[PDB]
């Protein structure tokens, strides 16, 4: 996930276009993460040993 | 568990700006989110503000903005409250509290956990 | 990076000047951006001003 | 401000079990199910007996008990004695990022 709630900000840019960016953050600041299961990438890397 | 402290009393005059004091003790201070509400006598009961002493970050009341500001403290640890701009009608019940638990991976501000109260102080304007 | 007091140590708050639809009558903007898109724009101490 | 929508008084008898009625909009009642339980002495703190809508903290009576359905929701106390005559005040998670309350309700244990 992205645990930051985060607000789209539109700016119009020359004639007809436009163009998206980052506007304010509403909540506290959080990090970006990944998670994996523990005991599986253990399992997985002790099989991929074994192959 | 644990128990917070605040000031004893504010009497004060309109104009002055106000500061309320919320020191912790049986806990460590940055551990826990700290959000502030206001107690009118005989009104609802309005909510003000949260603050993260472990960032310094703070949000308060769409109401509250500008009038109300907070800060925190590393070297001992307490909360600080001032209060601006204020009229007679601020009169009322000051509480401090202990939110959620911060962590690093997901969003704990907005939960309304008070899990610990202080005693309060009283803000008599006239 | 002052979001809400602090700092958020990812993004940059940046403003800028945008060349409107009339294009004679442009203005302010601000965004936030993200530290891998900005670079500092000399290696002088201006450290203030920045580009993509 | 709006301040949720909270009934003035409840009414009730010993034995029975009665609800304390909480109302508002679909985000700050039922986007998140973030509602809390408050209770209000006369001259105490406010005191934590009701959280995540429908859980208890540490020594609370498992008689109290929570509820929600939509966009309300409802402290549900089953059994009344004459010991729960204090105020009692909802609170939930507010518009943006923040914290919206009740406006009490009162507890008539007649
Ligand atoms: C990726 O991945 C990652 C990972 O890797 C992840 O992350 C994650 O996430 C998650 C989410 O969920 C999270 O979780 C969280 O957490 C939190 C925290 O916890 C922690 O802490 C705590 C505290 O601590 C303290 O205290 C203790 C005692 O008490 C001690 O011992 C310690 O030491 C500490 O101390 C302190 O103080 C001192 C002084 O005095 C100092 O010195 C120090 O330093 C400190 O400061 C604890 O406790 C915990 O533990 C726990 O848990 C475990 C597991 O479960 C267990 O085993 C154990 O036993 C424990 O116990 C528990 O449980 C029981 C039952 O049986 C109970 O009774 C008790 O009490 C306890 O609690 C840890 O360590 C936590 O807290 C949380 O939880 C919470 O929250 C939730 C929501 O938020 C809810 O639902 C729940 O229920 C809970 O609530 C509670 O609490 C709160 C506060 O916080 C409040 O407000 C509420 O109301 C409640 O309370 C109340 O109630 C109860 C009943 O009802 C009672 O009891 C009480 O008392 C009251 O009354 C959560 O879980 C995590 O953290 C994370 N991780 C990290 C690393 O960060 C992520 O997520 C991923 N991602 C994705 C995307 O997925
Ligand atoms: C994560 O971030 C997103 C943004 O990216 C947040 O989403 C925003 O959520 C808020 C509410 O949660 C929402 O605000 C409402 O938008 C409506 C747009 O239609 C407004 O109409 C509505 O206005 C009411 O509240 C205002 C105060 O905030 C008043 O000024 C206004 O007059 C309205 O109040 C009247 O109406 C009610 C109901 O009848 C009444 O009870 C009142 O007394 C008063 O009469 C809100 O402003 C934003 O639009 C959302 N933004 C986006 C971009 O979607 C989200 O909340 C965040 N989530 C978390 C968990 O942090
Ligand atoms: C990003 O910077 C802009 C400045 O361009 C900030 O906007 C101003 O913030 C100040 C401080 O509260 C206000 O006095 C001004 O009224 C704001 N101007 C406008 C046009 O809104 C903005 O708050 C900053 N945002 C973040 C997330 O840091
Ligand atoms: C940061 O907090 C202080 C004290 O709470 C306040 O007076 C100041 O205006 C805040 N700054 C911003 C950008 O919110």
């Amino acid at each position: 996930t992205r645990p930051n709630n985060n607000t789209r900000k539109s700016v119009r840019i020359g004639p007809g276009q436009t163009f998206y960016a980052t506007g304010d953050i509403i909540g506290d600041i959080k990090q970006a993460h990944c998670n994996i299961s523990e005991e599986k990438w253990n399992d997985t890397l002790q099989k991929v040993g074994i192959e | 568990q644990v128990q917070l402290v605040q000031s004893g009393a504010q009497m004060k005059n309109p104009g002055a700006s106000v500061k309320v004091s919320c020191a912790p003790s049986g806990y460590t201070f940055t551990d826990f989110y700290i959000h502030w509400l206001r107690q009118a006598p005989g009104q609802g009961l309005q909510w003000m503000g949260w603050m993260n002493p472990q960032t310094g970050r703070t949000n308060t009341a769409r109401n509250f903005q500008g009038r109300v500001t907070m800060t925190r403290d590393t070297s001992i640890g307490t909360a600080y409250m001032e209060l601006r701009s204020l009229t007679s009608d601020d009169t009322a019940i000051y509480y401090c509290t202990t939110g959620g638990w911060i962590s690093l991976y997901y969003d704990s501000s907005y939960y309304p956990n008070f899990d610990h109260w202080g005693q309060g102080t009283l803000l008599t304007v006239s | 990076a002052t979001v809400k007091n602090g700092t958020v140590e990812e993004m940059k708050n940046c403003s800028f000047n945008t060349t409107t639809e009339i294009r004679d009558k442009e203005k302010k903007e601000y965004a936030l951006f993200y530290k891998p898109d900005i670079v500092p724009l000399s290696e002088t101490n201006n450290t203030s001003e920045y580009r993509l | 401000q709006s301040a949720l929508t909270q009934p003035a008084s409840v009414s009730g008898s010993p034995g029975q079990s009665i609800t304390i009625s909480c109302t508002g909009t679909k985000y700050d009642v039922g986007s998140h199910d973030l509602v809390s339980w408050y209770q209000q002495y006369p001259g105490k703190v406010p005191k934590y007996m009701i959280y995540e809508v429908n859980k208890r903290p540490s020594g609370v009576s498992n008689r109290f008990s929570g509820s929600k359905s939509g966009n309300t929701a409802s402290l549900t106390i089953s059994g009344l004695r004459a010991e729960d005559e204090a105020d009692y005040y909802c609170c939930s998670f507010g518009g943006s990022a923040t914290v919206v309350c009740g406006g009490g309700t009162k507890v008539t244990v007649l």
